[PDB]
């Protein structure tokens, strides 16, 4: 015959070797492919879809679920006032678990790109006002009051002008592994913060309710990436 | 710069382990030495949701066979696996004539052999298995049931007339390809209760995520 | 002998020595498809890159050596600390200048050399039993240096007999007095922390003794200067 | 007139022993009859000094497997090595599900089969793997902590759902290839006292080489 | 299938076998190499650097360490004086063992080229005087006395016109095979001797010190090489 000598690593089997084996039924011609709308091809896709960040994860109570979709504002609240603060750690628990990011980060090991977050206000049309929306680069420690928060990147977002308005978030990169407890976590460290405070006050005419909620959307930019498939879940196929 | 971790069939390769056959000596489990596998790909638990992201897919499943015995041990034992078409009838007996049905592809190999391997094409009549059917075949306990969606059985045994003289353990491992998906869909955010349906716990209905004091505090 | 000027900063300086450009390469900037071509990096050229004029360490008999390290040495000095310190990142290559003044009736010899990474290594209890760690002052002594306490082995376990491996350069009494270094920015990566790596540490020992009759000046200062290469600095705070 | 030899590669090339894994029947050692490697290439004492004469490096790792009993000898035993990624969970039991996590590489073979041979790439999410760190990661013990040049780890163990019948022992060899180096520094002249850092004992400082009486002697 | 005959050699293993192996993980992208400086690609470009022979190899009081990098000359000594000698053998112990050559060498079991030595008058730049530097190539002895020396292959060197001097070692050979306890070892034999006498005195006006050092660097020619790696070491990674 032909001479030949196995090298080690004969006969093994590896569960992520993509080789070919052989076909069971070689005479079958499956059912033809035909066309079938909103085909996906790369998650990626899926990450630059906007979902609803849920800002206001704080009620756990069966029946008020629905209230983490949205947080408001209102009258009450005096200028200055921090209404509301989170953090941009898509992969991390939080916020960002509710959105389709989240979600799909957690089904990898590291990731980076531009974020974006894009602001909706759900208020009567007649309230007007101003809310002062700063992003604090990560190690930037959240800003004592308004005015600091006016110092760094910041956007002056008047609802009585545009309903909506849109974030970017320059970059996000879980990339500096963290050997903790005993089981090793490629962490952020990264926390981008995002803080929102009441430039003005919540002006309204009588007949006008005197609170509003406002819903976050989030999705990652065209430069977004993942890296390392790590299938986790406390989901699973039950018995 | 490159995506190619991100892509579908990246996401869905590897080889996962989706079925484990016990043939005990003596025992309540599988008394006739034989099994029948009716293929689930749920069999990796972590799957399911995963492949519940999308409405529809398609692909090929590439099986690999792992047998020894419960201490993981090597015997010389040989072994025939059956693949039973959707459609084909499962064996109901150690010695139904479905073993020698020749419509019915079989592989022998012994546990010495390295793994056994082969891939199955994409059965379903339909253009795509589709995970999610909102309707009935031609209240009810036939809603959700897209039965062609079924790859077939795979009937596994010990080789001879007589029972095997070792005590056995089949592992059945299944690596995706050539995979399409369509119609993309809202992650599962609550626990599975059933292989069926989507039914979930009413009183414990979770919040998707880890949740926080105030909105103003981090 | 002339003297060359960069802002308010005006040192008196030899015409042109030789000048050791370490490795061969000369500190420059870093081209836009990078890891943040977002957050565009800002370089400074006003004050940011001038002569800083450390404070002049005497050269005795008895002197071991002298070691600073890079950028530690600065993120306490001047407006460029003030980069280093309120700033996410940082890449910067140095033009370092070292020079002594002595009559011609001194003699000694001194190794200057660079080197990267320079991991310090303390004595270990002695016997050899004691994991203990350096300290922060022995780590990142800042603008005032530190002394070696083994030379030899170069507080670290390596023959100082082979550090001409770096970048160095030489400064016998009897031929010169200045010596000047050309540091590229050399780390695995683009960018980096100013606070928490030392990418590299200037190292000056007297490899020949100070010696003189008694009656002339007994110390001989050493006076460090440096300048900031192409530094750019990312994501204020 | 050829300098082949004094190449990095030619160097650094050699398959060496830098892990041996014990699984005694009756013993205090590994008592779980499994076992984690993190890999460390210092396995191989001549190495560490080899390597720290450059700063920064790069290259892949060949791994060739050997398992028999103490005296060498040779059983029908079936193994299952697994490599768990940096950042993947290491099995903390011999039934941990990460035994099963398809993201962790595992390779099958009897020790029969000829020995098991595997490449492992760049892991380093830096650019270059560098034995010298002269900071801390964002008087401490995280000095000199570069840890971004973690491998990974070797899970080891017998297959099967109970301990094996025979006394085993795997090492691990690793050769090094397309090999590259960076700003070269001192040979190592003291002896090493621990495996983080360079620290040496300052009673015990030798002169690099062998000395004599006087300079006039030879 | 494809006619075969397995021949001798099949299913070894060869600890210098490079072939090739199966990649553990098909799909991960590693981070892309970027430029750093100084590179090295062959080991030689190491041997040509000059480094410090301590060539006064006989202090080893802990302190007194440092003194092995220099020797000194003074008024003391007077002309025709043997200031010092040493051996032209890299590999070997002695003050080869300092220079990166030397520590080079030892991972190597045979070798040949052309060296160079270095040396630098560190003293005061009043001082003034001549030494007499000669190379005793392999087999003759160490010449008797300074004009013996004086007529082999020498150079005077005036540190009062010139700091610096750099001697060439024309060949050295480590070839010659050698198994004397029962232990073999690739010697030299060419031991090329190096002598350095006081031609004439140290030199000096009133003011400056009576003696002064001077070092010793070496490395090898471009026509340097090295055979066979040979991995040893007294210093390994400890318990």
């Amino acid at each position: 015959g032909f001479p030949t000598e196995l090298k080690p690593g004969t006969n093994q089997f590896l569960t992520t070797d993509d080789g070919v084996s052989a076909p069971i039924l070689p005479n079958f011609h499956p059912t033809p492919c035909i066309h079938i709308p909103g085909e996906v091809r790369n998650l990626l896709e899926l990450c630059q879809v906007e979902t609803i960040l849920e800002v206001n994860n704080v009620p756990t109570n069966a029946t008020s679920l629905m209230e983490r979709l949205r947080f408001p504002v209102s009258a009450q609240a005096g200028k200055g006032e921090l209404c509301a603060v989170f953090r941009a750690d898509p992969g991390r628990n939080g916020p960002w678990q509710s959105t389709l990011l989240g979600q799909l980060c957690g089904y990898y090991t590291q990731w980076s790109g531009s974020l974006e977050v894009t602001f909706m206000f759900t208020g009567s049309f007649m309230a007007t006002g101003k809310m002062l929306i700063a992003y604090t680069p990560p190690g930037g420690p959240l800003p004592k009051d308004r005015a600091t928060a006016m110092l760094g990147t910041h956007v002056i977002w008047d609802f009585g002008l545009q309903s909506s308005v849109t974030l970017v978030i320059p970059w996000i990169s879980n990339t500096h592994y963290r050997a903790h407890a005993r089981d090793g976590v490629f962490d952020y460290y990264t926390t981008g913060l995002v803080s929102i405070w009441y430039q003005t006050n919540y002006v309204v005419p009588i007949g006008a309710p005197n609170t509003a909620y406002i819903i976050a959307l989030a999705a990652a930019q065209k430069n977004f990436t993942m890296k390392l498939c790590k299938d986790a879940s406390d989901i699973l196929q039950t018995g | 710069h490159s995506t190619a971790e991100t892509t579908l069939d990246s996401f869905f390769s590897r080889a996962g382990l989706v079925g484990e056959i016990d043939l005990p000596l003596k025992g309540t489990t599988n008394p006739n030495g034989y099994a029948n596998w009716d293929i689930d790909i749920t069999g990796y638990a972590q799957m399911r949701r995963k492949v519940e992201l999308f409405t529809y897919m398609r692909f090929d499943a590439e099986f690999t066979f792992v047998a020894c015995t419960p201490t993981g041990e090597v015997v010389p034992q040989l072994l025939q696996y059956m693949f039973v078409p959707p459609g084909a009838p499962k064996p109901d007996s150690r010695e139904s004539l479905a073993w020698q049905t020749a419509t019915n592809p079989s592989v022998f190999v012994k546990l010495s052999d390295p793994p056994a391997q082969v891939s199955v094409p994409f059965m379903s009549p339909a253009s795509a298995y589709q995970w999610f059917y909102d309707g009935y075949p031609t209240k009810d306990l036939e809603y959700g049931a897209m039965p062609n969606n079924m790859m077939g059985t795979f009937s596994v045994r010990t080789v001879g007339t007589s029972k095997s003289k070792y005590p056995l353990v089949v592992r059945i491992y299944m690596r995706m390809k050539h995979v399409r998906a369509w119609i993309p869909r809202p992650m599962r955010n609550q626990n599975y209760l059933f292989k069926a349906n989507p039914n979930y716990a009413g009183n414990s209905i979770k919040p998707t995520g880890a949740s926080r004091t105030a909105i103003t505090t981090l | 002998v002339a003297q060359l000027t960069i802002g308010n900063s005006t040192i008196t300086t030899q015409e042109a020595a030789n000048i050791i450009v370490g490795y061969g390469e000369w500190p420059s900037y870093c081209s836009d498809s990078d890891a943040t071509a977002v957050d565009k990096p800002t370089r400074p050229d006003v004050s940011v890159n001038r002569f800083y004029t450390l404070d002049t360490k005497l050269w005795e008999k008895s002197s071991k050596g002298w070691y600073w390290k890079f950028p530690d040495v600065l993120t306490e000095t001047g407006v460029f600390g003030q980069n280093a310190q309120f700033h996410y990142l940082y890449r910067s290559g140095f033009c370092i200048h070292v020079q002594c003044n002595a009559s011609k009736f001194h003699q000694g010899a001194l190794l200057v050399a660079v080197l990267p990474e320079y991991v310090i290594g303390t004595v270990a209890g002695g016997t050899g039993t004691e994991d203990t760690h350096p300290p922060y002052k022995q780590t990142q002594p800042g603008a005032d240096g530190f002394e070696l306490q083994h030379p030899y082995v170069l507080d670290a376990g390596i023959p100082i007999s082979q550090l001409t491996v770096c970048p160095h350069q030489w400064i016998n009494l009897r031929t010169n007095n200045c010596a000047t270094i050309i540091v590229p920015y050399i780390n695995a990566l683009p960018f980096d922390s100013a606070l928490n790596h030392c990418n590299f540490g200037l190292l000056v020992v007297p490899i020949s003794p100070l010696d003189y009759d008694q009656g002339a000046t007994p110390v001989i200062p050493i006076t460090i200067t440096l300048a900031p290469m192409c530094s750019e600095f990312a994501g204020l705070r």
